[PDB]
């Protein structure tokens, strides 16, 4: 690899510059070798790792939806042909998509997620298991579409088993896991019922569980639940 | 699109 | 080239899409394939590939600056040494920078330039030439700023010279060649009532001439002569 | 900074 003769810890120090310069997919590699020191990630070293993919993956993302609306418009009644470069340079996008989420993924699986013990850790690393083939899932068209679906379900399913387990509902990793899930099971399961149900749930056992927190804990997990709350009003 | 984190 | 199997017209076509689809890297390495294909490029054309390469080097520039004053900063008296990251990492950017300005450089070197007879081909080529060297120049601490300097001014001057010949004071071309000389000389050469002077000439001489104009035509003008205005307002 | 097109 190509960070592998820089220090870990300046790997940690140049994410940071990177991400304090809108530099995200320096971020992403910067972070990439970091992980590849082998040793395991605090929670601010995993935030940064999660930052940087999530801006690469996020730009992909909103490029490849643009380029899918075009084509889509291409093969309605009454378009006129123009050939295949909307196809390719979509292709060429979701490829590019597909192997920043196939590197997350990789990470996680060599070796982040076996040697993560404590659930803030685990369930951070099964939430983004989940996330990031959520991703694969969106772009997906073949035969291997139920087993993606089914891969971001059970790591989204295993994280939510711990987080019930071991952390308070006002938890902010449990509440972004949930978060997420739930529009996993609206956009990607075909489960509308499913999403609203744990977005309210999640939402109400948050709520009655702030009286514990601190002045600045309350913010972090009032802001989660804002969250929750506008997906709720987009969805009734 | 609906909000993740 | 990666581009060198690829039909222009398919280049063109996929510009056009990355540009929609907010790609800018890919946009530019596809104006870069279109260019190598030998031929002259319209109007539209230069649009493209100028977008392109603006958007990248924008890019690229602003996160320069964010490093810069961070290692400005780590210079002043008391800061707390913090190794050679901030610096290596500067010249990254830096370095890249510099790559893409070379690139363009050499694309308006071979051939664009050469081939560019007409006022609005050559004016606005050479204009790309003065606002590459302006890049370099902005970085550039070494023996050679001087001469990048004066490389920058001289391709502004040749393409003042034939605006001033062969456009009237209203063309966009024009405006937008006074505009960013009028900056090469207030940011660059250490020459603010050169740029002051530039901008309030430049401005004065399109209201003039804008009575021959179109409601469309008129509006393109405006336009950029409130850039000039916005300047001279920031200046004065 | 200053305006540039
Ligand atoms: C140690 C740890 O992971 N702690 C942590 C990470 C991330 C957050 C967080 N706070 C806010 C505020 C607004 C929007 C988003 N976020 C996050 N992001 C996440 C959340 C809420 C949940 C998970 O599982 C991951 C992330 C990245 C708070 C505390
Ligand atoms: C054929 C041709 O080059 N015509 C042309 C190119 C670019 C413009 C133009 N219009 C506007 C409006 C707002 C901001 C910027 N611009 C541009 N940009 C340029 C200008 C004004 C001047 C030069 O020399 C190059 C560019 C890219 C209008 C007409
Ligand atoms: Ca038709
Ligand atoms: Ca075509
Ligand atoms: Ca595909
Ligand atoms: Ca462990
Ligand atoms: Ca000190
Ligand atoms: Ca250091
Ligand atoms: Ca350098
Ligand atoms: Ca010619
Ligand atoms: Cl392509
Ligand atoms: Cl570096
Ligand atoms: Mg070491
Ligand atoms: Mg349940
Ligand atoms: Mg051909
Ligand atoms: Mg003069």
């Amino acid at each position: 690899g190509a960070m592998g003769s820089m220090e870990r810890a300046s790997l940690i120090q140049k994410a940071k510059l990177a991400e304090q310069a809108e530099r995200y997919e320096d971020m992403a590699a910067f972070m990439k070798g970091a992980v590849e020191k082998g040793e395991e990630l605090s929670c601010e070293e995993r935030n940064l790792l999660s930052v940087a993919y999530k801006n690469v993956v996020g730009g992909q993302r909103a490029a490849w939806r643009v380029l899918s609306s075009i084509e889509q418009k291409s093969n309605e009644e009454g378009s006129e042909e123009k050939g295949p470069e909307v196809r390719e340079y979509r292709e060429k996008v979701e490829t590019e998509l597909q192997g920043v989420c196939d590197t997350v993924l990789g990470l996680l699986d060599s070796h982040l997620i076996k040697e993560a013990g404590d659930a803030e850790s685990r369930v951070f690393y099964l939430k983004m298991k989940g996330d990031y083939y959520r991703y694969l899932a969106e772009v997906a068209t073949g035969d291997d579409k139920k087993r993606i679906i089914d891969s971001a379900r059970s790591a989204y399913q295993e994280a939510m088993d711990i987080s019930k387990k071991e952390m308070p509902p006002t938890n902010p990793i449990r509440l972004g896991l949930a978060l997420n899930f739930s529009v996993f099971h609206y956009e990607i399961a075909n489960s509308p019922e499913e999403a609203i149900s744990l977005a309210k749930t999640t939402f109400d056992e948050a709520m009655a569980d702030l009286h514990t927190l601190s002045e600045d804990s309350y913010k972090d997990s009032t802001l989660i639940m804002q969250l929750l709350r506008d997906n709720l009003t987009l969805w009734t | 699109f609906p909000a993740t984190v």
